[PDB]
């Protein structure tokens, strides 16, 4: 169809263009973080290790640039198809994770301030982040596993491909890729940032006697949904076609197709989540104009 | 009556300022004409002390000049061996908000004090093998805002009470009380010698004392605002005073003038500390930028900038072998220099 | 590696685990530093919140509150010029300034060191619960007395009360009016010269009135919330 | 107070006092003489500075 | 219908 052929032409140069700002944002980030190397915020540790997974998370894509030009004929060696497609699903979990350690930390210090000032935050910090990195790692390994390439006799290429050695597999597949990474860090999101908002409403109720926070905690959440929602969308979809709940010719194409573009579409969140967790605040933006005062 | 008096004053005023501009016959930037600078001190970070939990506001290295002490808005008075960063010792002092220390020239005795008025020394070389305060000196109306030891039994003391006065630690009573200041006495350094020392102030003017006498020898008044740090030049016959308004100045006693400013277009923020290398020639100053930079004062011009803090510098010592300079500032960091 | 040299490094690291237990106390505990004239029912603020629970030139007293330690700081036999000692305070969480709101005469006197305190170059960042106190007698004086703000400051005859909150038991308008003027003035100050970077929380009290840590506590919550949201770059 | 005041400045005008170009050549001849005693000046071979 | 796990995830 001519769709594949429109995407075979124009769909790298849109690859290419988030990971392009997605290295700017997430460089940047990390420099304005650790160029004054010696000491961080406790939410800079979390920020910090954010925009490294999204870093590592972009750090995929120019390769599935360079396979959909090839026309998905996957250029690379098969160790390259396991690796790369392994740290791509392992950067899904740890940075979604990361935002959702960020809302949990953000909501024990803005809800119960006093409490996360007695508590010792750094150290539940610390290891919270790295715990999430492991495992982040560990729920890798089935990708690093099952991709592989095959030929794709439709097609005439050689893709790399999830090699599912059984059906159990694409149950498998959609409990962890929806309901884990999209499905239950969006309630946990939502759950932090409405106690978060509603306690900044009450905040601003008694302060008035006497709105940007709330812009930016619902920005959150749009983003992430915006970002996230297409393709796990599409993913169960295709899970839906492979239980065979969803048949035809429609189908398949408008899956097929649907999931390279929420895919690709998918990455933007390493762009957008420099901005919203970092950019906007002015402290990160007084530590810039400090840190241009020593060149 | 009283205006007879004020008259008087003013007339010798007169005449001690037409004595400075009759002693100003050359000055010392045109005399150094005759030599090279400096040049660029690349001076860099060679050790960093970590473990005080807030603020530094004083110093002093040990005539070893290998121990130093710190003291911090947290409490603690740490005594650090800079060759190894090893916490010799770390005393509770019995109010948080100090403001000074001092080491004995034994390293037999530490002091400090600050916003209780009171003059802490604690025995460092006890039976018990541990430090306790050995006397509280209490005779100030106001914060001690330095002190310093002239002997194991001798401490100088000053205060925003506009007074500074010398203890004798075992009596524990003020020996002589020097009282001509007419604000906040901000610093003192006591000359080499021991002999005299000079004291700085809110008033913008700084003060010769003797010891012996209780006599204000000579007031110097050059600044324009508020003195905030003192050190005697290491041959004991000038001194440099840093304050607010951006400038340090350099007096001589036998000039009784002002040789030198040294200032900058660039600096806005008032000096926090001053002291010199062992062989007078580099003045480190102290600032409010979160940077201390180095001047060298025979060409009145900067020669260096150590930039390794991020909030201000209050504080800067130099060894009595000259091989370290030292710099505490309000990041917590106690930063060694070489 | 010699022996003495390990028995140097083992004392230190014992040291190093003091200050170890140490960093949290001082992370733990809030510091305060009280600002008032003489007039002010500073002392008696101390008194009832020590109650709860020589020339030293500083007071420190110390009360909990939810499990929260407060150091409160306050400052006596020192010289009035206050512009030297007050640098020390630029760490403390707040400043609590508290007023003689029942002394016209002094109270232009008192709002100009409020503005002093609220512009000061090293306490641009540190937000001041401000204590309106001695209410009652102002209460009274308005009541029953024949001096009128008017005499003092004429922009009170222009002034009328905004929509505003009154005590269920209820109180003359006057009295309102009176009290709202006085924090008008004191609100208007900090506003002039506020980024946002730090707040005036005024309140009303009675040096009796056993409120005070309550207040305290609450306004340091609030006070820490917005680091909270400065750190977390969410402001 | 000033009765006191005059008291000190006639201390201070009866000072002893020199030319400040010897006070300022003596302070140079100060430096001149430590000029490689101190090793911020002259910095120390590292295997001298213990830092 | 493309193969299971044509794209990145």
């Amino acid at each position: 169809p001519e769709a594949w052929d429109l995407l075979h032409r124009v769909l790298p140069t849109f690859i290419i263009s988030i990971c392009f700002f997605g290295l700017l944002g997430n460089l940047f980030v990390l420099l304005v973080f650790l160029l004054p190397r010696r000491q961080l915020n406790v939410a800079e540790i979390y920020l910090a290790n954010l925009a490294a997974s999204d870093l590592v998370f972009v750090l995929g894509l120019p390769f599935w640039a360079e396979n959909i030009w090839n026309q998905f004929n996957w250029p690379f060696g098969a160790l390259l198809c396991r690796v790369i497609n392994g740290v791509i699903k392992a950067n899904l979990f740890i940075s979604i994770w990361l935002v959702v350690a960020i809302s949990q930390d953000r909501y024990r210090v803005l809800v119960h301030p006093m409490a996360s000032r007695r508590q010792q935050r750094r150290r539940q910090a610390r290891v919270t982040c790295v715990l999430i990195w492991v495992v982040g790692g560990l729920l890798s390994i089935p990708t690093f596993l099952l991709r592989s390439i095959q030929a794709v006799p439709d097609l005439n290429i050689t893709a790399c491909i999830l090699l599912l050695p059984h059906e159990a597999w694409h149950f498998a597949r959609i409990v962890e890729l929806n309901i884990l990474g999209f499905l239950l860090p969006l309630a946990a999101i939502v759950f932090f940032n409405y106690h978060i908002l509603a306690s900044l409403r009450t905040r601003e109720e008694v302060s008035r006697t006497r709105s940007k926070t709330t812009a930016l905690i619902l920005t959150l959440v749009v983003a992430f949904l915006v970002c996230w929602a297409p393709y796990h969308f599409f993913a169960f979809l295709e899970f839906l076609f492979q239980v065979q709940a969803v048949r035809g010719c429609f189908w398949e194409d408008f899956i097929d197709l649907g999931l390279q573009l929420a895919n690709f579409f998918a990455f933007t969140n390493s762009s957008l989540n420099p901005v919203i967790y970092v950019f906007v605040g002015r402290l990160f933006r007084t530590k810039v104009w400090e840190l241009y005062k020593q060149c | 009556e009283l205006d007879q008096l004020r008259q008087e004053a003013e007339q010798l005023k007169n005449q001690i300022r037409d004595a400075r501009k009759a002693c100003a016959d050359a000055t010392l930037s045109q005399i150094t004409n005759n030599i090279d600078p400096v040049g660029r001190i690349q001076m860099r970070t060679r050790r960093t002390l970590r473990g005080h939990l807030a603020k530094i506001y004083a110093m002093h290295w040990g005539t070893d000049s290998r121990l130093l002490v710190s003291a911090s808005q947290d409490g603690k008075l740490i005594i650090w061996d800079s060759y190894t960063t090893n916490k010799v010792h770390a005393i509770p002092l019995r109010s948080s908000w100090v403001m000074t220390c001092a080491y004995a020239p034994s390293g037999n005795y530490v002091a400090c004090g600050g916003l209780d008025n009171i003059c802490s020394i604690y025995n460092l070389k006890t039976r018990e093998g541990n430090v306790r305060v050995s006397r509280e000196l209490a005779g100030h109306t106001g914060y001690l805002s330095c002190c310093r030891f002239l002997d194991d039994n001798q401490i100088v003391t000053s205060s925003g009470d506009t007074t500074c006065a010398l203890w004798d630690i075992e009596t524990g009573q003020q020996t002589t009380t020097f009282t001509g200041h007419t604000g906040d006495v901000m610093s003192l350094s006591l000359a080499p010698d021991t002999r005299l020392f000079v004291s700085g102030a809110c008033d913008a003017s700084a003060k010769l004392w003797d010891v012996r006498e209780g006599m204000c020898r000579q007031t110097f008044t050059g600044h324009e605002s508020d003195i905030n740090a003192i050190c005697f030049f290491p041959n004991g016959n000038a001194f440099a005073t840093g304050s607010d308004d951006a400038t340090c100045r350099l007096f001589d006693l036998r000039a009784d003038q002002e040789l030198m400013t040294y200032s900058h277009d660039n600096i806005i923020c008032g000096i926090t500390s001053v002291s010199f290398s062992k062989s007078g020639r580099l003045l480190l100053a102290g600032y409010d930028d979160f940077n201390c930079n180095v001047w060298d004062a025979l060409k009145a011009d900067r020669a260096g900038v150590l930039a390794g803090h991020d909030n201000r510098v209050s504080c800067l010592g130099v060894t009595d072998d000259g091989m370290a300079v030292a710099t505490g500032s309000w990041d917590s960091f106690l930063k060694i220099w070489n | 590696l010699s022996a003495e040299d390990k028995a140097a490094v083992e004392r230190s690291k014992m040291i190093e685990k003091q200050l170890q237990k140490d960093k949290q106390v001082y992370r733990r505990t809030l510091r305060l530093l009280l600002l008032g004239a003489d007039n002010s029912g500073k002392s008696t603020i101390v008194k009832q919140m020590r109650i709860y629970h020589k020339t030293s030139g500083i007071f420190e007293t110390k009360f909990q509150v939810d499990k929260v330690n407060f150091h409160m700081f306050d400052v006596g036999a020192q010289r009035d010029e206050r512009r030297k000692w007050i640098q020390c305070f630029n760490d403390v969480t707040a400043i609590i300034f508290v007023v003689d709101s029942s002394d016209y005469n002094r109270l232009q006197e008192a709002l100009n060191d409020f503005k002093s305190i609220w512009n000061n170059r090293w306490l641009r960042t540190i937000s001041v619960i401000l204590f309106l106190n001695k209410q009652d007698l102002l209460a009274e004086k308005v009541l029953a007395g024949k001096s009128k703000i008017e005499d003092y400051f004429p922009e009170f005859a222009r002034y009328t009360t905004p929509e505003d909150a009154t005590p269920e038991p209820g109180e003359d308008p006057r009295v309102t009016r009176a009290k709202y003027f006085i924090r008008k003035e004191f609100v208007d100050i900090s506003t002039a010269s506020g980024d946002g970077r730090h707040i005036c929380y005024p309140h009303f009290t009675c040096s009796v009135d056993t409120e005070n840590a309550r207040r305290i506590f609450n306004d340091c919550k609030d006070i820490i919330l917005q680091m909270n949201l400065r750190e977390y770059n969410l402001v | 107070q000033a009765r006191k005041l005059v008291e000190q400045l006639k201390m201070e005008a009866n000072i002893d006092r020199i030319k400040v170009s010897k006070a300022a050549a003596d302070l140079m001849a100060y430096c001149e003489a430590h000029a490689k005693e101190d090793p911020l000046l002259t910095p120390v071979p590292a295997s001298e500075n213990p830092f | 219908k493309r193969p299971p796990g044509f794209s990145p995830f």
